C-alpha cells in the first residue's frame, strides 16, 4: 500500500499539531479506471512546529484517515474538528505527494 | 486557497 501512517506526539495543549489542511481533488483508481474524487490535503507546515519537526508530513500529502476513521465525504470543517479532538495522540494516514 | 490550521 502507498499509504503511510504518521503519529504526532503532542505535549503542549495549546500548541497546534503544526499543519494546515485544505480541500483538494484526488484521481484515485477504480474499476472503469482512474476517477476524480474530493479529498483533504496538507497545504502547509508551521515553521518550527511539531509536524515539520517530524519530517514525516509534507505539503500536498493527502489525508486518508484520522485515527482509523476515513475523511472521505467529509467537509474541511468536519475533518478539522476530528483532528483537534485527537491532538494529544493523533494518528493520521496519508498518501505521500512525492 | 482556504486552509485550516490544526
Amino acid at each position: 500500500e502507498t499509504h503511510r501512517r504518521v503519529r504526532l506526539l503532542k505535549h503542549g495543549s495549546d500548541k497546534p499539531l503544526g499543519f494546515y489542511i485544505r480541500d483538494g481533488t484526488s484521481v484515485r483508481v477504480t474499476a472503469s479506471g482512474l476517477e476524480k474524487q474530493p479529498g483533504i490535503f496538507i497545504s502547509r507546515l508551521v515553521p518550527g512546529g511539531l509536524a515539520e519537526s517530524t519530517g514525516l508530513l509534507a505539503v500536498n500529502d493527502e489525508v486518508i484517515e484520522v485515527n482509523g476513521i476515513e475523511v472521505a465525504g467529509k467537509t474541511l470543517d468536519q475533518v478539522t474538528d476530528m483532528m483537534v479532538a485527537n491532538s494529544s495522540n493523533l494518528i493520521i494516514t496519508v498518501k505521500p505527494a512525492n | 486557497v482556504k486552509e485550516s490550521l490544526v
